[PDB]
């Protein structure tokens, strides 16, 4: 179990997700997934024009 | 059926080996290029046939790795087919300075165009400047013209970065730079909050880094 | 307030144990030295048709 | 509008040619002999005098047709004779200019057998002269020279 | 798609390591059976995929195959210096018909070196070590390491085949020619290699 965790800590992206707690981190991670998604949709309006 | 491309090869890895990508992105991979997000073509390229290339470049002792921000980059084995190499320490001094610069929000307003003058600035703000200056010259002790060799030495090792795709300068104008996330490869000692000596194992051991 | 203990100390204290990253630097391909271009020259004659 | 036409084409130290020199006609211009007599030799100066790009120039024989062969050898080196080399057309321009392009040719000294092009262009030539005597010096009786 | 016969040829497991070794310039000779074999069977579809590169594939009348770069090389191109062709020019000499009897293949580093020296002019030998020497112990302490370092360069390249073991000991390989000079209808090797080399 220690393990994973140590081997998941590594793993984190850039400062804004410097949660050292994983768990924490997906949240993080799924925040950006939605900002994501909105800018996507706002380009593709754009982009029809 | 016989004379049948399955026999031989997966159909997905003969797809992506005929690109007319594939021959480019090979030879810079080779020479140790770093793959982010901005060259959008290649990028997109090494995506879409992840696992193809990996499986591929299995054949040669070397792993080809995707790091979390996303960049893509070869580590050879202990028995690597191809040659591996090492940095300097100077090149350290500027990558971790760098990586510090990208990071830093502060800056953010430039967008991403930072100067060679700022550069050396933050690093002498941070590192021991006269300790520093004994990689220059063994008789330095802070004279103009050692310091203008400092300069110099940074700006030869910061165009060998470039090569490796970690800064890109812009267009027209070679006093000043863009960069790039790969340079969080030399946050690998410090982004897990533990022992430094233990990461340091652990990093040797995966290849990632030497001593000197 | 994460990463700049994390990265600034590592800076300052980074010669007492120096460490550095491994690339690819596959070989160069030699090839032979271009010598200075000697031509044939033989002021060739003939009758002319 | 009177559109432009090829005059003619010279030879200078070829495989079998010293100084010839082909007059086109406004329509067809047909080329016979047996076998080995120099007519595929004749297109290839042509050809050469048209593109010099040596990267392209490959030059295979008729059969093999469309085989991308990779040949150790293009085909070119042998066509020439030692010394220097020329190969020109003369044109009519629509504006009714003379105008002559060509290239110089020379073998290359060494193993490899490679090849030296450098291309020229006249203009304003006076309709009198022939290319033929523009690029040979009379030398001794009759025997005529090359000159670079 | 792509040829059958070229995702088989790639798809072998020779494939990796003829092709690490000839991305780097090396010479592929008869002495290699089963990489000359590979070569000989898959040359039709490992030019095309080397075309790819903008660099040629060649088979050397001799008989043995190398790669030469274009100008607009995909891969980075590097080349050899003044001494280096110097002595590819003196091994190219010294694959003589003497040699059968004086040597049975078998050279040595204090031949090429004796060689080197005899023949050559002592001007092209200062600018080869440096200018300001003049006849010196150290000068020519110094080209011996010189020669030792470029031998060793060539034998990268596959030109000299070093007999295993620690002693500086040598074959010569067929390859050598691509050192040597243009023949001409009767004219004599020696002869035209020493022309060369004046
Ligand atoms: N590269 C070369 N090296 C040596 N000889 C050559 C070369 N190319 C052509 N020749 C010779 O030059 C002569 C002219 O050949 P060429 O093909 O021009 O003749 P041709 O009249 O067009 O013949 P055919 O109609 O049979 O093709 C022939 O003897 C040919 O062998
Ligand atoms: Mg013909």
């Amino acid at each position: 179990f220690i393990a994973v965790y140590q081997h998941l800590r590594e793993r984190i992206r850039q400062d804004i997700i410097r949660t050292d707690d994983p768990v924490d981190a997906i949240e993080q991670m799924e925040i950006e997934l939605a900002r994501l998604t909105e800018e996507l949709t706002a380009r593709e309006q754009k982009l029809a024009i | 059926s016989s004379t049948h491309i399955e026999q031989f090869m997966p159909v997905k890895l003969a797809q992506a080996l005929a690109n007319s990508l594939f021959p480019e992105l090979d030879s810079q991979l080779r020479a140790g290029r770093h793959i982010g997000i901005d060259d959008l073509d290649n990028h997109a390229f090494l995506m879409d046939f992840q696992e193809q290339l990996e499986e591929f470049y299995a054949r040669y002792n070397v792993e080809l790795i995707r790091a979390p921000e996303g960049f893509f980059y070869l580590r050879p084995r202990s028995t690597t087919l191809i040659p591996r190499s090492v940095l300097s320490e100077l090149d350290m001094m500027v990558g971790k300075i760098l990586c510090y610069l990208y990071l830093s929000p502060e800056r953010l307003a430039n967008q991403g165009i930072f100067t060679s003058q700022e550069l050396y600035e933050e690093l002498i703000s941070l590192a021991d400047e006269g300790k520093l200056m004994k990689f220059v010259n063994q008789r330095s002790s802070g004279s103009d013209l050692d310091k203008q060799k400092l300069q110099e030495k940074v700006r030869t090792t910061l165009n060998r970065l470039r090569r490796l795709g970690m800064v890109y300068f812009l267009p027209n104008n070679n006093n000043k730079f863009t960069i790039t996330e790969a340079v969080f490869r030399f946050g690998a000692d410090v982004r897990s909050g533990d022992d430094p000596r233990e990461i340091q194992l652990r990093m040797i051991r995966d290849g990632e880094a030497m001593p000197v | 307030r994460i990463f700049s203990q994390r990265l600034r100390q590592s800076v300052q204290h980074y010669f007492d144990n120096p460490w550095t990253l491994t690339v690819a630097n596959a070989e160069r391909l030699l090839d032979m030295r271009d010598e200075e271009l000697a031509l044939r020259n033989e002021e060739v004659t003939g009758e002319l048709p | 509008i009177e559109r432009g036409k090829f005059r003619s084409l010279t030879l200078v130290n070829w495989n079998g040619f010293f100084a010839r020199t082909f007059d086109l006609d406004e329509l067809v211009t047909t080329l016979s002999g047996g076998n080995g007599a120099g007519k595929s030799t004749t297109m290839a100066a042509f050809v050469t005098a048209l593109i010099p790009d040596l990267t392209l120039l490959h030059f295979r024989n008729t059969t093999e047709a469309g085989a991308t062969s990779g040949s150790r050898d293009k085909g070119l080196h042998g066509k020439l004779r030692a010394g220097v080399c020329y190969s020109t057309l003369d044109v009519i321009n629509s504006r009714h200019q003379r105008v002559v392009v060509g290239v110089r040719l020379q073998q290359v000294a060494g193993r490899d057998r490679k090849v030296d092009i450098k291309p020229f262009m006249i203009q304003g030539l006076p309709t009198a002269i022939q290319p033929t005597q523009l690029l040979t010096e009379n030398v001794g009786e009759r025997q005529a020279r090359v000159l670079p």
